[PDB]
């Protein structure tokens, strides 16, 4: 360009040694490795229902061929007994505020 | 040798589906155009 | 349950059932507070004046 | 600093220069048309004062034999030698003198350009290469990419007859047949669009076609090494079965069918790698 | 290639750990523990509801400052 | 409903009154409109089977039950002056900021977005970075502006509260035109003897809890 | 400067692009964007489009 | 000092392989593009300001 | 889908080329936590 | 009583030492993949004890293990472990840096390849500037170190001959013979070059 | 804990009875309640001058007390059927017809 690519240069160099030193900055180098780490392990290793069993049917556990009906029994259970936690509380509040209600 | 097949396909459905239905609003929509269109009660 | 025609005619009834109340709320609130101004000024003006309550700001 | 003088001439460079979409310099002035008219693409990088320069020559078809390379030779000896192209066989099978030959990336030698003198013929160079000079791109890139695929037979273990042939018999010649006609034209890959998009991560039609080949031939021990070796990145992923690496092949080969059979390999290869891998 | 639309899982997440399945009912215990404790608060709210107007409900507006908010009729 | 545009206030006695009276019926039928327009979404969306209403409603509604909250709210006041915006600074600043967020008074220029964007222009101009490039950071602050000023939902709530406010307001000043004849005589003598700018509702509360506290009892 | 090459109404991107656009890019839109939306919109109007007039408006000064 | 080269789509012919590729890519964006802004324009329709009296101002 | 998405941003914008497949696979990891913080919520 | 202790120590060695089991076959595939994107086929194929590798790689050269633990032969078996997870560290420093010289490369190809685009009506200039034919000839100089350097390893030598130099061949096919051009490849235009047919 | 909180706690008995007798006031009292309404619009009449509106207010909540007394027997008997129904209910549609023709 001109007599300004010697202010480029200085700020891109700058830029780059702001971001080496964040990087590898002890502390914060030590807690990017751990962020990292609990990124893999939070995408990778999720909890899922659907995964490769390469083991015979003589080897896999019976906790891996009802995890599926437990999980849909808990899930369900858990939405039925809101809901009726939910009716028993409205009869509930309306009994109450009745009798107060005097 | 994928243990629940069919339950994965159905939770993939399932969770697109639902992400259509909110990102996109499709099945709750606004008639407030179709409100001049309309003959009133009362 | 009825039908939806007849479930907003009682909307509407019980919209205006809930104004005709508080229009009489109104009325009796805005009577009542002209009288309660009026006589918490003279309380103030005859308290000042027989020199029972000194007001300064 | 160059910048914006730059961005001003450029979006009126094409703007002024999209109205004339075909410069069309006529080599001489000519009243009376009994000739057919040949509009071949000029280019020479090497003076500053050049720019694509569809040059519109008239010539008589009878004097040459009906063949795209008689006629340009037939242009470039006569009227104009200034011109230049790749042209060694003369039969369709070095592959040499692959150009667009009106629409269409085909070799120039076995191809014939039409009859009718009121419609023009444009001849043009491969297409998405870069233009070394008329009509002759630069296929280097081309070329290292044969390098990578590693075409030469790989055995991973002898043979005991230690003084006698590899036993192939005909049926398991069959299977490489149809693949290794390719003359390394380059005519498919010019014209295969995953090739336009990405010249560095895909592989290209006729390469991929020639790995397939190394592939499935008998002899060759390191089918998996090689499958590896495409089945990384786009290099054989980025191809969209178009079909278009088939329909200009000259030699009639498949390389559609090809590279469908190498994604069929593929896919099935990322599965074998966990059955078969299984303790 | 030209048809990528499946419903089957991905391989890549399809790994599963060295001691048994999936952690799927340990994470759905933690998750129906957590619905428990976060729906039965808001239904707690929702339900135990009264709205009142006494006139000691209202309390004097003031600004920002502390000091009363009295609006003068012709600012 | 159909409401007439002229007035019966009398407009030489309660100036206020009669113009608050005015400004509420000029606009009366773009509001009705609305609201109208509001309201019989909300029915056709109750009318609807499962997921499609019925189900989500009125808790996924909740975008149009603001708007006609708003909608009514403004109905009642027919016009916002800006000598009755800055009363309300008060209490919350940024109220007529709020309010132009929500109420479409005038065009709302990201000038922010576009001085951040030739902030990028003066920098891409230095080390010359190509005009697309130019255009690109000029759009994206802009962009940037405008999602994070429309959709601030907030800002209605606040201009609830503002017409709320406003509301009772307009309601007591135009209570102090009517009777201001009536306390003429009163005013005079309760100025003269009683030097405070303190109002009587809380003055005579400070005289109620002195007499509770100390008094002969 | 910019010589452009491109041989119009005779090639992949020019007329035949314009002609092959709208009729693919308008195939869900037109196969399941208008059945859905029909659909969506007439499910509420199992006994009328009738808005139930609220706010009255048969009334007049 | 570059070299400038052809399209290689400007020169080429239309042929059925191009347009039944291209139809199916377009028909898959066109709809993957018809969901995405129906999605936007639900965005920006529901962001949209109140409307104002004939002369309000703040 | 996210794979195809990628797959045409990189095929036709030269400038996506750029990003690396280290940071598209972050992206798709915050794409996947925002999905699920999406409908996660819209529930809620 | 030392229960924290006891748990912090097995847990250290358990996966320095399983992930030492599985470090060559990760270092070999890390070999395979091209420079571009070395920590690829473990976001897409299969992350077969990468990323725990190199978290517990850089845990074992950071932490310290108690020995009163250990037996003899599990002692001796922790250091080869920690030994090994090193060495992995090592590696994997020298392939990210390989890799990022690769980018530089590509980068330098990429801002070429932008100024030929059809699509780029925005800015077409006819010769290229004087600050990218710098960086060109700055990048092929350390090439050519580079290349030096990996005379005693013959097989890095030519993957890297092969990955990284393909894109400087490549910018060599984007530029002309004009100008300072036998000047910039001057270095490349030795032994590099014709390894790509030129 | 975003639905409007309830003011006045109505059992099931009163609710019913309001909703039937509000619909039979609604077909009977039409008139007055759209002049009330009329009245009840205007800023005067909604919140200055609610004394204006005292007569046309008093005339209406007149008109549904009268509805809510119904002193027909057919209207009672009626009224009881249609909330012996709708108790039931915890349709309705005929017996509902059939009261308010009364
Ligand atoms: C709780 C269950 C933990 C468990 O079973 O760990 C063993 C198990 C180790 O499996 P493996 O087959 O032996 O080794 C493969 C792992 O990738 C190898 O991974 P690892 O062994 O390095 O992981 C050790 C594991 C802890 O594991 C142990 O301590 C093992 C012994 C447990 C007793 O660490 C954690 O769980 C801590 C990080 C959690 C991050 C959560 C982020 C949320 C945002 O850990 C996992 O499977 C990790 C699960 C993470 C779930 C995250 C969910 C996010 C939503
Ligand atoms: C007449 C009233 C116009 C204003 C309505 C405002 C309320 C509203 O819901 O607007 C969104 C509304 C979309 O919701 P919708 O009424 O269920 O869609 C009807 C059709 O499905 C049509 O839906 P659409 O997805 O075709 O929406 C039309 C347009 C977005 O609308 C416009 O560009 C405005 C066109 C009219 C001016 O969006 C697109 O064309 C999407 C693809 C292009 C990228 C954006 O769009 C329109 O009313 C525009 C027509
Ligand atoms: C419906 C049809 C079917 C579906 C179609 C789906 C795509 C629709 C269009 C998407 C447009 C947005 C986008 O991603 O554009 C990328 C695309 C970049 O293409 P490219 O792969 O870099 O190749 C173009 C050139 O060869 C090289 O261009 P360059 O060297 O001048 O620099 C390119 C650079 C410059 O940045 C821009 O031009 C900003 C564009 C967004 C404003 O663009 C970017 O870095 C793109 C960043 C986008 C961020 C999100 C906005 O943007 C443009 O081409 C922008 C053209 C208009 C702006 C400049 C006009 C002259 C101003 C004086
Ligand atoms: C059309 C208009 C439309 C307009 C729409 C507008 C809509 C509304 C606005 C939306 C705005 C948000 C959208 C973008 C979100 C970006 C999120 C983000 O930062 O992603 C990280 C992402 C990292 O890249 P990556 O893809 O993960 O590459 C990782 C590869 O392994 C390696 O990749 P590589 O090969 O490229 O290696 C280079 C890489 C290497 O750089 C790094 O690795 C640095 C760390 C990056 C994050 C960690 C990535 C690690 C690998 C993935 C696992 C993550 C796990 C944790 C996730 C949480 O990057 C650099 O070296 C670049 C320079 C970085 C300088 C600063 C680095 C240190 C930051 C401070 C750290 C302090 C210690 C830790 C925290 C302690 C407690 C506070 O991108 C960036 O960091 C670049 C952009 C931001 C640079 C400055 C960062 C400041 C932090 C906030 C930035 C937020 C955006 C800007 C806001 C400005 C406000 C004034
Ligand atoms: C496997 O698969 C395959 C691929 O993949 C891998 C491939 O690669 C290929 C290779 C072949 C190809 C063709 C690939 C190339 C791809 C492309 C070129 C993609 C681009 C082409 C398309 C998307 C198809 C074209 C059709 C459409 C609909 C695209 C858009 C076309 C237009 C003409 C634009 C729309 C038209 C209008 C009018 C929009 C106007 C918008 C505005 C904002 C203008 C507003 C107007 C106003 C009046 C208001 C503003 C006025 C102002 C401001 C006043 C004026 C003042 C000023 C200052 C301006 C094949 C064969 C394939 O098989
Ligand atoms: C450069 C831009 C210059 C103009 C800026 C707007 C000027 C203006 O005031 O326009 C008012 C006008 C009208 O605004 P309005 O809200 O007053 O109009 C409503 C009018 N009635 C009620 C009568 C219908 O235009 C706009 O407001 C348009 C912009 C709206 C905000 C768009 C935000 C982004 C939407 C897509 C989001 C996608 C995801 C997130 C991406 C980030
Ligand atoms: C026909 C009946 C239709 C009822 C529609 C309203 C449902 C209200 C309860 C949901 C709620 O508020 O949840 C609180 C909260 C949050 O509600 P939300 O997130 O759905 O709504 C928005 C809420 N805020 C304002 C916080 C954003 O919890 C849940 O929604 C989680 C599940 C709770 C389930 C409670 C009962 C659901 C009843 C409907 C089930 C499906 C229809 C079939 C019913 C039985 C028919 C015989
Ligand atoms: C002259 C330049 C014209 C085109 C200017 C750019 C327009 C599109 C900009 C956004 C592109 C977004 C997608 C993308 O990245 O595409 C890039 C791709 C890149 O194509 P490419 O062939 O340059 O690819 C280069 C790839 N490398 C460098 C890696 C080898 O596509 C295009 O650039 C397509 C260009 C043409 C698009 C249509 C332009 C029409 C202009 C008006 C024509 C009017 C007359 C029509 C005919 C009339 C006949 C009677
Ligand atoms: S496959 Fe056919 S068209 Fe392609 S390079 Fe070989 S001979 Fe030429
Ligand atoms: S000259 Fe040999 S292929 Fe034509």
């Amino acid at each position: 360009n001109h007599s300004c690519q010697k202010v480029f240069e200085g700020f891109v160099s700058a830029l780059y040694d702001t971001s080496y030193f964040f990087r590898n900055f002890g502390p914060f180098k030590a807690t990017i490795h751990y962020a990292t780490y609990a990124n893999y392990l939070a995408q990778n290793w999720a909890p899922r229902v659907s995964y490769i069993e390469t083991s015979t049917p003589a080897y896999t556990l019976a906790k891996n061929k009802y995890a599926v009906y437990i999980v849909y029994g808990l899930i369900g259970g858990a939405l039925i007994h809101n809901y009726m936690l939910d009716n028993k509380a409205a009869q509930k509040s309306q009994q109450y505020y009745l009798k107060h209600r005097d | 040798p994928i243990r629940n097949i069919q339950f994965a396909r159905y939770h993939y459905l399932a969770a697109v589906t639902v992400f259509t239905y909110f990102a996109t609003r499709c099945c709750l929509l606004d008639y407030k155009k179709y409100y001049p269109l309309a003959s009133v009660k009362k | 349950m009825f039908s939806d025609f007849n479930m907003y005619e009682a909307k509407v009834f019980l919209k205006a059932v809930a104004d005709a109340q508080n229009t009489f709320r109104q009325t009796a609130q805005q009577e009542n507070q002209l009288a309660r101004y009026e006589s918490q000024s003279q309380s103030l003006l005859n308290g000042s004046t027989s020199g029972a309550i000194s007001i300064t700001g | 600093s160059i910048c914006l003088e730059s961005i001003s001439g450029t979006i009126k460079g094409l703007q002024k220069a999209n109205y004339v979409v075909e410069h069309n310099p006529n080599l001489t002035s000519e009243e009376k048309k009994h000739l057919k008219q040949f509009l071949v693409y000029r280019y020479n990088p090497a003076d500053p004062h050049d720019q694509p320069k569809y040059v519109s020559y008239w010539c008589d078809i009878k004097k040459f034999p009906p063949m795209f390379l008689d006629a340009i030779l037939y242009i470039k000896n006569e009227l104009d030698p200034t011109l230049s192209i790749r042209r060694s066989c003369r039969e369709g099978i070095c592959g040499s003198c692959a150009v667009n030959c009106d629409g269409l990336h085909t070799l120039a030698c076995i191809s014939g350009f039409n009859r009718d003198l009121s419609k023009p013929t444009i001849i043009t160079p491969l297409g998405h290469m870069f233009i070394l000079k008329d009509l002759v791109v630069d296929m280097t890139n081309f070329y290292a990419q044969y390098k990578m695929i590693e075409p030469y037979l790989k055995r991973k273990t002898p043979k005991p007859d230690a003084n006698k042939e590899y036993p192939q018999s005909p049926e398991q010649r069959a299977l490489l047949d149809g693949l290794y006609e390719c003359v390394l034209c380059a005519a498919c890959s010019t014209s295969c669009p995953s090739y336009w998009w990405h010249p560095d991560r895909y592989l290209g039609p006729a390469i991929l076609q020639q790995a397939y080949r190394w592939i499935v031939d008998s002899r060759d021990e390191y089918t998996q090494e090689r499958i590896e070796r495409i089945a990384e990145d786009v290099r054989l992923d980025d191809c969209q079965q178009i079909g278009m690496c088939s329909f200009t092949c000259p030699k009639g080969l498949n390389p559609q069918l090809s590279l469908k059979n190498l994604m069929d390999m593929v896919k099935d290869f990322r599965q074998k790698r966990i059955e078969q891998e299984v303790l | 290639a030209r048809l990528w639309w499946t419903l089957d899982p991905s391989k890549y997440y399809l790994k599963q750990i060295s001691s048994g399945g999936r952690n799927e009912i340990l994470f759905t215990v933690l998750g129906v523990t957590a619905a428990y404790w976060y729906f039965g608060n808001k239904r707690c709210e929702h339900y135990w509801r009264r709205q009142i107007d006494n006139c000691q409900s209202w309390s004097r507006a003031q600004n920002i400052n502390g000091n009363n908010l009295t609006v003068k009729q012709y600012f | 409903v159909r409401l007439n545009l002229k007035s019966n206030v009398d407009q030489n006695e309660y100036p206020f009154l009669a113009k608050w009276d005015k400004d509420m019926r000029q606009n009366y039928e773009e509001y009705q409109n609305r609201i109208d327009a509001t309201t019989y979404h909300l029915q056709r969306s109750q009318r609807g089977i499962a997921v499609f209403g019925e189900w989500m409603y009125p808790r996924y509604f909740q975008k149009d039950i603001l708007e006609l909250e708003v909608l009514r709210r403004k109905q009642q006041l027919g016009k916002i002056y800006p000598e009755e915006v800055s009363s309300y600074t008060q209490i919350n600043p940024d109220i007529a900021n709020d309010l132009n967020l929500t109420f479409n008074a005038k065009l709302l220029w990201p000038v922010r977005g576009m001085t951040v964007g030739a902030g990028f222009f003066a920098f891409a101009h230095l080390f010359n970075l190509p005009y697309s490039f130019r255009l690109g950071l000029f759009v994206l602050p802009t962009a940037v502006e405008l999602a994070f000023t429309w959709g601030n939902k907030t800002s209605q709530f606040k201009s609830i509260e503002f017409m709320d406010y406003l509301l009772q307001y307009r309601v007591s000043k135009a209570l102090l035109e009517k009777n201001a004849k009536h306390f003429a005589e009163k005013k005079a003598a309760y100025q003269k003897e009683i030097n405070s700018s303190q109002s009587v509702q809380d003055l005579y509360n400070q005289l109620i809890t002195l007499v509770s506290e100390q008094a002969p009892s | 400067m910019r010589r452009i090459f491109w041989n119009f109404k005779t090639a992949f991107v020019g007329l035949p692009m314009f002609s092959l656009a709208p009729k693919n890019i308008l195939v869900y839109p037109i196969v399941v964007g208008v059945p859905l939306y029909t659909f969506i919109v007439l499910q509420n109007s199992v006994r009328g489009f009738a808005y139930f007039d609220e706010y009255d408006s048969d009334v007049k000064e | 000092r570059t070299k400038l080269y052809n399209a290689a789509y400007f020169l080429l012919n239309n042929n059925e392989s191009f347009g039944h590729s291209f139809g199916i890519r377009l028909k898959i964006v066109g709809l993957n593009t018809w969901i995405v802004g129906y999605a936007v324009s639900r965005y920006y329709f529901s962001s949209l300001r109140v409307k104002a009296a004939q002369d309000e101002r703040f | 889908m996210f794979k195809e998405l990628i797959h045409i941003f990189r095929t036709y914008f030269i400038t996506f080329r750029y990003l690396k497949k280290s940071n598209i696979n972050f992206l798709k990891n915050l794409s996947y936590t925002l999905i699920a913080y999406y409908l996660i919520i819209n529930f809620m | 009583m030392s229960l924290v202790s006891l748990f912090k120590n097995t847990f250290l060695k358990s996966r320095v030492i399983g992930l030492s089991f599985q470090a060559q076959r990760v270092m070999a595939q890390m070999a395979k993949t091209d420079f571009e994107n070395p920590d690829e086929h473990f976001l897409l194929n299969d992350a077969m004890k990468y990323n725990e590798l190199v978290f517990y790689g850089r845990l074992a050269e950071n932490w310290s293990i108690n020995p009163e633990l250990f037996g003899k032969a599990e002692l001796a078996k922790y250091n080869e472990a920690k030994q090994t997870l090193i060495d992995f560290n090592q590696y994997h420093a020298l392939v990210q840096n390989l890799h990022e010289f690769y980018w530089e490369l590509k980068t330098i190809y990429l801002e070429l390849s932008r100024g030929v685009a059809t699509s780029n009506f925005h800015n077409k200039r006819e010769v290229t500037h004087s600050i990218i034919e710098s960086d060109i000839k700055n990048s092929i100089h350390k090439y050519i170190q580079l290349i030096d350097d990996l005379k005693d390893y013959p097989e890095w030598q030519h993957k890297v001959r092969e990955e990284i130099g393909y894109y400087a061949h490549m910018i060599y096919t984007s530029v002309n013979h004009d100008g300072n051009f036998p000047e910039i490849f001057k270095e490349f235009n030795k032994v590099d070059s014709l390894y790509y047919f030129k | 804990s975003i639905l409007p909180p309830l003011q006045y706690t109505y059992s099931n008995e009163e609710s019913l009875e309001l909703l039937i007798h509000s619909i039979k006031g609604n077909k009977d009292c039409n008139s007055e309640r759209k002049a009330f309404n009329l009245c009840r619009s205007t800023v005067l009449g909604k919140h200055v001058e609610p004394e204006k509106c005292l007569d046309k207010a008093l005339v209406f909540v007149n008109c549904f007390q009268k509805v809510r007394r119904d002193e027909s027997a057919a209207c009672q008997s009626a009224f009881n059927s249609t909330l012996e129904c709708g108790k039931k209910y915890s349709s309705c549609q005929s017996q509902l017809d059939a009261y308010l023709n009364c």
